[PDB]
Parts: structure tokens; C-alpha cells; sequence
């Protein structure tokens, strides 16, 4: 009963669950957001990056070869469309041309026009989309006319898209490096070897290289509450910071002081060995007539300037928000068992 | 009514039922209006009732008499009129910085008249449901009539900005103050040096002469009225001297001004005297709603104010002079005139009865209204003891959705085509597409949103994030907002006006949240109208289409949360959603092309697949068969240099099949269509004469001829054809020919292709408004010789970059000034300020809509979706 997300390993109370991008939102892949609970109870960039050539991945929910086709189907599409779109701006501003040339009209524009035409054709050609090989089971690898990235690849009813924003003339060799040491992984499985640790899979590496990982986590017993990760390496070159998706609305939320009672919530939490700070609110009916609803939220975040950065963000959702149909528990009844996971986090 | 099926509306809580032998005037400009206006009241003999949205009496109506002047005149010449004047009263001190000068105003117009008070003010107070989230709803009613026999209706009212001309130019320097209209550009003009009349000086001048119940006191020594000579004013009546914004700075003369199009009309009949009905009940339901008693603390309150105001006056050397009515000079008690309403139970006042007249232009009324403002009124007429004969079928308790419902019926029974010229577009859309709650927060939506994200080390020391949520001043650290001012860096300098300018926007955001629960989705029911009756069209497989004219964005500065919501929600609305228009029309042509070979129940499923672009199946169909969306765009060289501006299309018209042009003050949004919230006066015109009309080409039809010239009028100003000689837009000649037909697809082709165009060339041109393709994505430090060929939808702000749209890690910023922000027309030494070439191949001023603005992009405010 131990799982381990980044490269820190916890040990977990009861039953868990993860958060993986949604089945249905698998094929728009390229336009990621993050994984997801469900469509509502969800958390904001569920992600993870890696130093090498500014990678990024996600993992999907159980889908099958059908959506995974789908997903380069709506990569190709895009690119169809973009080629589109500049081929019917040539084809205006072809007729704009056609109508201004008429008996020594505006003139010292048409060059301008022109070298304009010029650039538009000129980048024409480098929106094609290419499909590769690099002889790996059941990848559906992309790229540019010679540099290729938009990683694809489907284990275990899984999905792995892995993406570089700057890949150089040795794409293809950088990457077939990568998934050849990128391994599949299971729930309740820890490895016993550096490397990087997100659900349901691990790239095993010299463990010195930059890391940043972000996930999501829900006790099957109370899905009201949930809990999301935040783990990165020191002093990396994203700064992520302890909030990371919170907008400074989940802080201060609206409601009306008729019928519910709020209040701050400061409590005690140590992560690992050292004490860590949780700083939030917490909302309480009042008993003037029956209200039965609650909602919470806190943040802990100790570490970062030399160890890795931990961040733990408690959130809860409203009864009726979706599948869910229990009343949200009040805090006292599920903070002692996310002390009891906080203590339990130690790097490796 | 009998050469169509279609019928008025019929139900039971209508206020009124059609009434014909009407005498129907339309008007396209507001020149036009303001101009007979001035006309009329020069006729008026009688009585003259006044009710609006906005009412100021700056405006010139014929170019050289304001409104003041007219009105004041025509009390000249009738010694036995009698003037009611009913805005709309926001129930805070102002919701802006429009007017508030209205009060004073009618005060002063009864200054110096031979006889009793003849002229009457009272403001309108809304009345809803709850009221708790209703404060901010209002009253969306326009109206104008004169002696029981001439009334207006329409969206044009007597405020700043609406007297537009057909040119549509973009020169300020013609008109004075107020008058140049411009809310999405920084003014940055001046007038009041030693000219023009501060607003406040006027109203303390007034104090100074006189020598929350508040506005209930202000409004009883309104009804105490001195009509008798007390001071000859020469700012209004011999100087007549423009006023100016609480700032006092106008639009520059290198910055254009905002063309305004809105359409409006002249009604004689008996239908006037369904107006006076509705003006006289509303009349005397505020009245009884003023009979309550004002509280006792209220009251000492205020009396305590005006005894501080006079204890100010007095000590005023130069002030303290003489007072000669209900003050005199200190010497008199204090200003608690006990209450008197003045009703509208003279039978002179009282509209007679009118007989009913055959022919003519048949009009009916239309009107929305909650539950409480009926029982007001009820109230009202059993106070003043007024009950006008009422027709069978009026009610009197309940809700009016009169607007909503007959646009809904209008569109269950169009037979060929509908054109639609509106302001608004917010109805049901379904859940959100391609926009997702695990998606990041958008770009510039995050930075205005999140406070601490910038400068955290500077957040830490100021630890505001308490002080304001808990909103005290006091709290505010005075000692920490100085640090931060008093800290080095020319970019802190500018951080301390931005925070500012944050913590105005976000002092207040605990408005109503949890009254009941937070709900996403609109309620009215205007866009699935047209895509049932699109849907009913493809289902028969015969000929049917619908327009939409709307503005580009909303007015404003495009930097505002609420703006950009929504803008949001009518992307959403248009287009954007997942069960929206488009894609409700979508899917009804995917069905029907997939009806061949197909089981009843598997179709349902059939037409969801994707295909080997990865989309859907109804995707792939055209949907220009059954909607034009258009907006309106111009230029014009100011000073020079190319100025670009949008058209607002303010109006509220509406046509059905050239037999019905509906006209009034509802928009599209829930606000005003659900009928609880929001009052107007709308009208519904049905012809009486029949005509031959050529729609498509091959079949004649059955028509009225006003509404022909009136949309024939309307495509004529829009694509640039009345207009005078020597404007910087031309002629869109081609289309002389197509105006006349709109069944005929060529019709619709040839303007579509001519919108494409002019959207093309401003593309070539300008960057900073509105495309779809950002082209500040070239201005980066990736390489285009490397393969670079990605093309991202531009974002709410067209000049904003994105690294990588799909995340929020990565982020980006403007490469080029924005038209909101003062570095784009202010040449600043420092910096070297950026010039356009002109544009070319423009005709008209109809450009296509742009439905990739703001792709997968998270615009939303997270306020309520009711304020």
C-alpha cells in the first residue's frame, strides 16, 4: 500500500485512486490541459516536465486503439486546416490584387502586396505534417520534414504523448533513447531504482536530471475531498510556485452570509520529518435553518530552496456536482488521515 | 393579418392587443429622429410624458435648440401644459458615470413659469423578485408622447452618442463635450479649461441659491417646486455652454469617434393611447410606491446633512447672500414639507377612449414586468382612483415576457426569411466546447484575475490579501502601500497604479454568489428559436434562411472581466458551444444527408464518429445555407494617421418575411428577455397594404412596402451607398442589384464574399483588431527558416503571443500596443510610436465575423451571470 509520484515514495492509508487525462478528451491530445477526476471535481495543469529537450507528458485513462488513432487523426487536422486557411488568403488577396491593378491605380503599394504574397508562399511549404516509424511497437510518432516530436504510444490501454519544444537534428535518436528507457508501471508498484514516477509509468535515468510533476489524489472512501501533489526538483528552470492553479478565487470564494458561516483554517501538518504550515478557510452552516453543506480548502508547501519542492492542496466539491451523492465531510474527519499520508513522504 | 398564418401574440397576462388605423413614421438615423422631435414639441399644445433609460438634455435636436430649450419653449406657449418625466433610477448613486444632472434639470425647467407647478419628475425604482440580486436591474422602456396623439418607441434615446449621421465618420472635432462617443479608447482630450460648465459646479450653485432617503427628500422639495422667477441661468438659457465628465477630458482630435447605427419610429393612432396607459399606471404605481413613510433615522439624517449644507453656505462669505422661498436666508425652520403625490386623475390628463380605424399600419405593444411592479401599479390605481377602460385579454397581476414571446412566435411562424440587426447574443448554448475546468486559466483573463503572481517578494511585505478580503480602507496598510510606492524602479512606479487600478476592480466581489447555488447556462430561448425553425426547414427540404447583424465586441474597453465574459459567452453562443447554433445546424444537415442508408435509432449514434480529420461527422457540413453573421467596421486618416473604429450596432430590429418589422429595447440577453428582471417597450407593426415583390428571383411575393423600404435603407447605409460624397469608405455598387432579394442565394453569396474581402484587406493592414490568425506570433525568438508553421488563434487581445496555448507553464505577453492603452496614440519621447499604411480594396463597411477569435481560450470572470 505505497505509491510514489516524482521521485518521492508515501504510504497510503486506504484505497486510492490517481488522475489520468479523460477517455473522452484523449483524441485532442495536443491542446493538453491535464488530467482529470471527472469533468467537474477536477484540478487545474495535472502534468509533468523533464529537462530533456523541455519535455512533456500525459497519461490517459483506459482507451483503446480506436481513440488512439483518433488522437493522429485530429493532429493531422489541424495542420489540414491551417493549410486551408493560407491557401484561401492567397486566393484573396489574389483577387485584391487583380482589382487594384486597373489603369494606373494606387501605386508604391503593389511591391508591398507582393513581397507580402511572397512571405505567405514562402512559408507554405513547413505545415505539412510527417509521420515516422523509428521501429517501436505501436507508436504513433509525427514531426517536421526531418526533426520529429509529438511522441504517441499506447500500453496497456494507456496513452504516453511526449512532446519537445526544441528538439535539434537528433530528435529521432533523443527520443528513441528516451522510450527506450521509458518503462510501464502499476498501481501500488515502486521501483527500486533512480528515475521519475508518475501513474502508471517510470523513466529510470541517472536521477540528477530536472524534474516537475503535478497530480491529483482522491480517497475512494470520501470522493468529496481530494488532494493534489505538487512535486519538483530544486531550482529548476520553471519556478513553479507552491499555488500553481489556484487564480486567488478558490482563496476567497463567494457565498451568502444568510444562510452559511466562514471561518480561517490554520492547523498542524508535518511533511516527511519537518512541520509544515496549512493555511486556508473553512465553511460552516449557520443553525438558523437547515443547511447541510460544507466546503474547505488549505495549502502546505514546505521545501524547495535545496530539497525538492512539496506542496499538498486540499480541496473539496460539492454534493450534487456530479456521480458523487454524499455530503461533504466536515475537515476534522479526514485531516487525521492526511496527516497520517504526510508523514510518510521521504525522497526515494 | 389574413395574407399570412401568422398571427400577434395571444395569452393573458399581455398588456395590450394590435390596434390598427396607426399613422408609422420609421427612422434609420438618429438625425433624423432628433429632428422631428424638435418638430413635434414645437406642435405640442397639451401634455407631454417622458420616460427613457437615459435622459439628458444636452443633446441638440435640430443642430442648433437642445432638449431643455424645446421643452421649455413649448411651457412658453401653452400656459395649460403639463410635462411628466420618468427615467430609470439606479438605486445606488450611479452605476457609472453617465449623467446626474437629469433631477436638477426639471427643476430648473420650471423656474420662472406664470402659473402653478405644470411640470412633474419622478424617478422609476425597479422592482423584481428578491431585489437582492435585483439592485442592479433597471428599466429598459423608451418612450415619447405628445398630447395623447404622437409616440415614440425604439432603442434611440435622448443621450450622447446616438445622433449619427448615414456617412458614419469617424471625425470628433464636430461635436461639443459629451457628444463624442468613444468608451473603448483612453479620452484623452480637454474642454473645461475656462469654456465649458463643471457638473459639480452647476449643482452647488443650485445649493447655493436654495440656501437613503436621501433622494426621497431631494425629490419631495422637487415636488415643493418654486415654478415662479428665482434666477435668470445663463449656462442654459442665453449661453448655452456644454457640460463635461466628472474627469472633464473629451476625445482627441487625432482619436475617431464610435459610430452609433440603432433604428427607431413615429406612431399616431390609437396605440398612443396604449403608451399614455402604460406611462400613466406606471405613473401612479411609483407614486403610491412614494405614499410609504421613510424611516425616522433616515430622516434625522438628512436633516442633519442640510442643516451641515446651509451651515457650509452660510459660512460661505460670498454665498450667504438672500433667500426668499422655504430657506430665507437661515430665518425660516427646517425642510420637512410633509408628502403630496401628484396623480394623473385630471381627465385632462387622462387619454379619451379611441375609436377603433381600418387600414393603415397596425401596431402593438409589447412590454415585459415582474410580479411586484404589477402589484405597484394595481396599488397605484387604487390610490389615485384611475382605472382606464381595458380591452378582453389584458391582465394586471402576474409576469409579462411580452418581448421573449412574441420573437418566439414570429420565428414559429416565418414562412421564407428573417433578418435580425440586434446589440446582444447570449441564449443556451449546452456545455462549453474546446474550453475545459482542468484548462489553465487564458492569458490575459490570469493576469488580470491572480494578484499574487507578480511579485510575490513585493505581495509578502504588503500582506494586503486579508485587507482585501475583508474590504477596509483602515485595514488597507498604509505604511506598506508607501513602502511599495516609495520603492525603487520605474516599473514599480507604474505597479503602484496598476495595483490600484486591480483593487478598484476587485474591491467588491462578494456581491450574491451562494443565492441558492452556482449555476453556468442562459435562459432565454432566442438562438434555439432559430435553429428549430432552421431545423423545420431542413427537415421539409425547402428554402429558408436568417441573418444576424451584431457589434464586434461589446462597448468598452476590451480589458474588462465582464466585457470579456462576454464576449466569451457570445463566442460560446454563436459558434464556440457544444449544442450551439452552428452546431445545431450541423447536426440537422449531417441527419439528413445521412438518412439513406441508415437505422433510426443508429443514426443518432452514427453521425458522432470522427473522421480522418479527426472531427465529428456533422462537422463537415456547411451551415452558410441556413446564417450570415456580419458586423460593421470603417477607417478613415485623422490628422495623418489611419485610424481604424467599429460600428456599434446598438439597434434592436427585427424583420419577418417583409410583413413584420418588430422594433423596441430587449437585447438578447437573459436580462432583458426573461421578464423578471428587466422592463422595455417594444413594438410589433403589422402592414395593411399589399405589394409584389421578386424575393428570389422566380416567384413573386406578397409584401409590405415600408418594411421593404426600411431594410432596403438599412442595406443601403450598410454597405456604404447613401452615404455623402468625399468619405473614406466606398460605394458597395454591386450590391444595388441583391439588396431587394433576400431568398435568392446569390444574394447571400455576393455580400458574404464582399465581407471576406473587406475583413481581408484590414487584415493586411491593422493586427491589433479582431482576426482569428495571430500575427505577433512572428515577433518571437523561434526561427521561421527552421519549420515553424503552426498558425494560433488569436486571443481576446490579438497582439498577446502564446508559447504553448494547451498549458499555462509556459506563458506570453502583448508584442504590440493594444488601442485601449495610452503608449498606442500617445507619441511618448522614450519610445518611437508605430504607423500603418492605408488600407486599399475596401468597400462598405460590413466585414465577416470572426469565429476563431479567442480558440480554446478561458475567458471567464468567475461574477455572476446575472450582473
Amino acid at each position: 500500500y505505497q505509491e510514489c509520484l516524482g521521485r518521492m515514495t508515501f504510504e497510503i492509508p486506504e484505497e486510492m485512486e490517481w488522475a489520468t487525462y479523460d477517455a473522452s478528451r484523449v483524441w485532442q491530445i495536443s491542446k493538453g490541459g491535464g488530467h482529470n477526476f471527472t469533468a467537474e471535481v477536477t484540478a487545474v495543469g495535472d502534468n509533468g516536465s523533464y529537462d530533456y529537450d523541455s519535455m512533456i507528458f500525459y497519461v490517459s485513462e483506459k482507451v483503446d486503439k480506436n481513440e488512439f488513432h483518433n488522437a493522429s487523426n485530429y493532429i493531422k487536422g489541424t495542420a489540414e486546416i491551417y493549410q486551408d486557411h493560407l491557401r484561401e488568403n492567397i486566393k484573396l488577396d489574389k483577387k485584391a490584387i487583380s482589382t487594384l491593378q486597373k489603369n494606373k491605380s494606387e501605386e508604391k503599394s503593389i511591391e508591398r502586396i507582393k513581397k507580402g504574397i511572397a512571405e505567405m508562399e514562402a512559408k507554405i511549404p513547413l505545415a505539412k505534417i510527417y509521420e515516422h516509424d523509428l521501429g517501436i511497437p505501436d507508436s504513433h510518432i509525427l514531426g517536421s520534414k526531418n526533426i520529429p516530436f509529438h511522441v504517441l504510444l499506447w500500453r496497456n490501454q494507456r496513452v504516453y504523448y511526449f512532446t519537445f519544444s526544441k528538439p535539434t537534428e537528433n530528435s529521432a535518436q533523443r527520443i528513441k533513447d528516451l522510450i527506450a528507457r521509458f518503462r510501464t508501471r502499476e498501481l501500488y508498484e515502486v521501483p527500486n531504482e533512480p528515475g521519475i514516477c508518475f501513474p502508471y509509468g517510470f523513466i529510470a535515468d541517472d536521477g540528477k536530471t530536472a524534474y516537475e510533476l503535478k497530480n491529483s489524489l482522491r480517497f475512494t472512501r470520501t470522493p468529496n475531498v481530494i488532494f493534489s501533489l505538487l512535486t519538483a526538483s530544486a531550482n529548476d528552470p520553471w519556478q513553479t510556485r507552491p499555488t500553481s492553479g489556484l487564480y486567488d478565487s478558490d482563496f476567497r470564494p463567494g457565498y451568502d452570509r444568510q444562510k452559511w458561516k466562514k471561518s480561517a483554517l490554520l492547523d498542524s501538518l508535518h511533511i516527511g520529518k519537518r512541520l509544515a504550515a496549512f493555511e486556508g478557510w473553512r465553511l460552516d452552516p449557520r443553525p438558523d435553518s437547515g443547511e447541510r453543506e460544507r466546503a474547505w480548502f488549505g495549502l502546505a508547501h514546505t521545501g524547495g530552496t535545496l530539497d525538492p519542492l512539496v506542496a499538498i492542496q486540499v480541496q473539496t466539491f460539492q454534493k450534487g456536482t456530479d456521480d458523487l451523492t454524499d455530503y461533504t465531510p466536515p475537515p476534522e474527519e479526514v485531516l487525521p488521515r492526511l496527516k497520517a499520508l504526510s508523514q510518510s513522504i521521504e525522497q526515494r | 393579418a389574413i395574407s399570412a398564418p401568422g398571427c400577434f401574440i395571444k395569452g393573458s397576462n399581455l398588456f395590450s392587443e394590435k390596434r390598427a388605423g396607426n399613422r408609422v413614421r420609421f427612422f434609420t438615423t438618429g438625425r433624423d429622429y432628433f429632428s422631428d422631435l424638435a418638430s413635434a414639441l414645437d406642435s405640442a399644445s397639451s401634455s407631454i410624458f417622458i420616460t427613457g433609460w437615459q435622459v439628458n438634455y444636452d443633446v441638440l435636436l435640430d443642430g442648433r435648440r437642445s432638449l431643455w430649450q424645446c421643452l421649455r419653449q413649448a411651457l412658453e406657449r401653452s400656459p395649460a401644459l403639463k410635462v411628466y418625466v420618468m427615467p430609470w433610477l439606479s438605486p445606488s448613486g450611479s452605476l457609472g458615470t453617465y449623467d446626474f444632472e437629469t433631477m436638477l434639470a426639471v427643476f430648473q425647467l420650471n423656474a420662472g413659469l406664470e402659473g402653478g407647478a405644470r411640470a412633474f419628475c419622478t424617478p422609476a425604482i425597479q422592482q423584481s423578485d428578491m431585489q437582492g440580486l435585483g439592485v442592479a436591474f433597471s428599466h429598459h422602456q423608451k418612450s415619447v408622447v405628445i398630447d395623447n396623439r404622437i409616440g415614440y418607441v425604439g432603442g434611440i434615446d435622448l443621450a450622447y452618442g446616438r445622433r449619427d449621421d448615414n456617412d458614419f465618420s469617424l471625425d470628433a472635432s464636430g461635436r461639443r463635450g459629451n457628444d463624442a462617443y468613444n468608451p473603448g479608447l483612453p479620452h484623452l482630450g480637454w474642454m473645461a479649461e475656462d469654456e465649458h460648465v463643471s457638473s459639480m459646479g452647476l449643482m452647488m450653485a443650485t445649493l447655493f441659491d436654495l440656501s437613503g432617503s436621501l433622494f426621497w427628500t431631494l425629490h419631495r422639495l422637487m415636488q415643493a417646486r418654486a415654478g415662479g422667477h428665482q434666477q435668470p441661468y445663463r449656462y442654459l438659457d442665453e449661453a448655452p455652454q456644454p457640460l463635461a465628465s466628472p474627469d472633464n477630458a473629451r476625445l482627441a482630435a487625432d482619436q475617431p469617434r464610435m459610430p452609433w447605427q440603432d433604428v427607431h419610429c413615429r406612431i399616431e393612432g390609437p396605440s398612443v393611447y396604449d403608451l399614455a396607459r402604460n406611462f400613466i399606471d406606471r405613473w401612479n404605481g411609483q407614486q403610491a410606491y412614494l405614499a410609504k413613510t421613510p424611516a425616522l433615522q433616515d430622516t434625522a439624517l438628512v436633516r442633519s446633512a442640510l442643516e451641515a449644507v446651509m451651515k457650509w453656505l452660510n459660512s460661505l462669505a460670498a454665498a450667504a447672500g438672500l433667500e426668499n422661498y422655504l430657506d430665507e436666508k437661515r430665518n425660516l425652520r427646517l425642510e420637512l414639507d410633509p408628502p403630496t403625490p401628484c396623480w394623473i386623475n385630471a381627465p385632462e390628463q387622462l387619454p379619451q377612449e379611441p375609436e377603433v380605424r381600418r387600414g393603415g399600419m397596425t401596431v402593438q405593444v409589447l412590454r415585459s414586468a415582474a410580479a411586484r411592479m404589477l402589484e405597484q401599479e394595481q396599488a397605484g390605481r387604487l390610490g389615485a382612483g384611475v382605472n382606464l377602460p381595458l380591452q378582453v385579454g389584458v391582465s394586471t397581476e402576474g409576469v409579462q415576457s411580452n418581448c421573449k414571446d412574441a420573437m418566439l412566435l414570429a420565428i414559429s411562424g416565418a414562412q421564407q426569411f428573417i433578418y435580425i440587426e440586434n446589440q446582444f447574443f447570449q441564449s443556451e448554448f449546452g456545455k462549453e466546447g474546446e474550453v475545459f475546468k482542468d484548462l489553465p486559466l487564458s492569458g490575459p483573463m490570469a493576469s488580470l484575475r491572480d494578484v499574487g503572481s507578480l511579485r510575490r517578494d513585493f505581495v509578502v511585505r504588503i500582506r494586503l490579501e486579508e485587507a482585501l478580503e475583508q474590504r477596509d480602507l483602515w485595514l488597507l496598510d498604509w505604511a506598506e502601500v508607501e513602502k511599495i510606492a516609495q520603492e525603487p524602479g520605474t516599473e514599480a512606479r507604474q505597479f503602484l497604479k496598476s495595483m490600484l487600478a486591480m483593487w478598484g476592480v476587485n474591491a467588491q466581489g462578494w456581491l450574491t454568489h451562494k443565492l441558492g447555488e452556482a449555476q453556468h447556462g442562459l435562459l432565454n430561448e432566442i438562438g434555439e428559436a432559430l435553429a428549430r425553425r432552421i431545423e423545420r426547414a431542413i427537415q421539409r427540404e425547402h428554402p429558408f434562411h436568417v441573418y444576424l447583424v451584431l457589434p464586434v465586441h461589446p462597448e468598452g474597453a476590451l480589458n474588462v472581466p465582464n466585457i470579456m465574459h462576454q464576449v466569451h459567452l457570445t463566442q460560446q453562443s454563436l459558434v464556440f458551444g457544444e449544442q450551439s447554433l452552428v452546431k445545431r445546424i450541423q447536426r440537422q444537415m449531417a441527419l439528413k444527408a445521412l438518412e439513406g442508408k441508415s437505422d433510426p435509432a443508429q443514426a443518432r449514434e452514427i453521425i458522432e464518429r470522427k473522421d480522418a480529420r479527426g472531427r465529428p461527422v456533422y462537422e463537415q457540413q456547411d451551415w452558410s445555407r441556413y446564417l450570415t453573421l456580419l458586423n460593421l467596421r470603417t477607417w478613415a486618416v485623422l490628422g495623418g494617421r489611419v485610424v481604424t473604429e467599429q460600428i456599434y450596432v446598438h439597434s434592436k430590429l427585427l424583420i419577418a418575411d417583409d410583413r413584420v418589422a418588430i422594433l423596441g429595447s430587449a437585447n438578447i440577453n437573459d436580462r432583458s428577455l426573461q421578464g423578471e428582471r428587466d422592463s422595455e417597450l417594444a413594438v410589433m407593426v403589422r402592414d395593411s397594404e399589399p405589394l409584389t415583390v421578386r424575393l428570389d428571383g422566380k416567384n413573386d411575393a406578397i409584401v409590405g412596402k415600408a418594411i421593404h423600404q426600411l431594410r432596403v435603407n438599412l442595406w443601403k447605409k450598410h454597405f456604404g451607398l447613401s452615404q455623402g460624397p468625399g468619405g473614406f469608405v466606398k460605394p458597395a455598387s454591386e450590391l444595388s442589384a441583391y439588396l431587394s432579394i433576400p431568398a435568392a442565394q446569390e444574394a447571400w453569396e455576393a455580400i458574404q464574399t464582399l465581407a471576406k474581402e473587406n475583413t481581408r484587406a484590414y487584415e493586411r493592414t491593422f493586427n491589433f483588431i479582431p482576426q482569428n490568425i495571430s500575427q505577433t506570433q512572428l515577433q518571437l525568438t523561434p526561427e521561421p527558416p527552421k519549420g515553424f508553421e503552426d498558425g494560433f488563434p488569436a486571443s481576446i487581445w490579438p497582439t498577446w503571443a502564446y508559447r504553448k496555448p494547451g498549458e499555462l507553464r509556459a506563458g506570453g505577453q502583448l508584442m504590440e500596443p493594444m488601442p485601449y492603452q495610452e503608449i498606442f496614440w500617445r507619441s511618448s519621447n522614450l519610445t518611437s510610436v508605430k504607423t500603418f499604411p492605408p488600407p486599399n480594396g475596401v468597400s462598405g463597411f460590413i466585414t465577416a465575423l470572426p469565429t476563431s477569435w479567442t480558440r480554446g481560450e478561458r475567458n471567464d470572470s468567475g461574477l455572476n451571470l446575472s450582473i
